[PDB]
């Protein structure tokens, strides 16, 4: 706890296969440019107060959603107009599952839908 | 590439 929880969360995130080290926001755009909507990856944030950012190919182009790490649990940055509290997760696989609806939450009003992590090749 | 940020509406 207090550091072990954080480092264990980071570790497991790094290990997940969703995570792309040494990829910028611009490079995420390139990687996701030719991919179908709902293709996503997690990468390092270039922001001072964030470790990680989720990049997702949406119906309306590539969007970026900062990941919050409070208490060593993960959540996606939430609009204060949310009527529900922010769901939070002790692992990234659960986070990702939560935002995989079948054909649901939205971004400012376009659906946020993850479907498949970006693969190498 | 323009890098656009968003937040999620949880409702």
């Amino acid at each position: 706890s207090e550091y072990q929880l954080v480092v264990n969360a980071v570790r497991k995130l790094q290990e997940s296969g969703f995570y792309w080290s040494a990829v910028t926001g611009g490079e995420a755009n390139l990687l996701l440019s030719a991919e179908p909507a709902g293709t996503f990856l997690i990468r390092d944030s270039s922001d001072q107060r964030h470790f990680f950012t989720l990049s997702v190919k949406t119906q309306s182009g590539t969007k970026n959603l900062r990941i919050q790490c409070e208490g060593g649990s993960f959540s996606l940055q939430s609009d204060p107009r949310s009527t529900q509290p922010v769901p939070r997760f002790d692992c990234v696989l659960k986070l990702v599952h939560h935002y995989m609806p079948p054909q649901a939450y939205y971004i400012y009003k376009i659906p946020l839908v993850l479907s498949r992590p970006l693969s190498s090749n | 590439s323009t890098v656009e940020y968003s937040t999620v509406v949880h409702s």
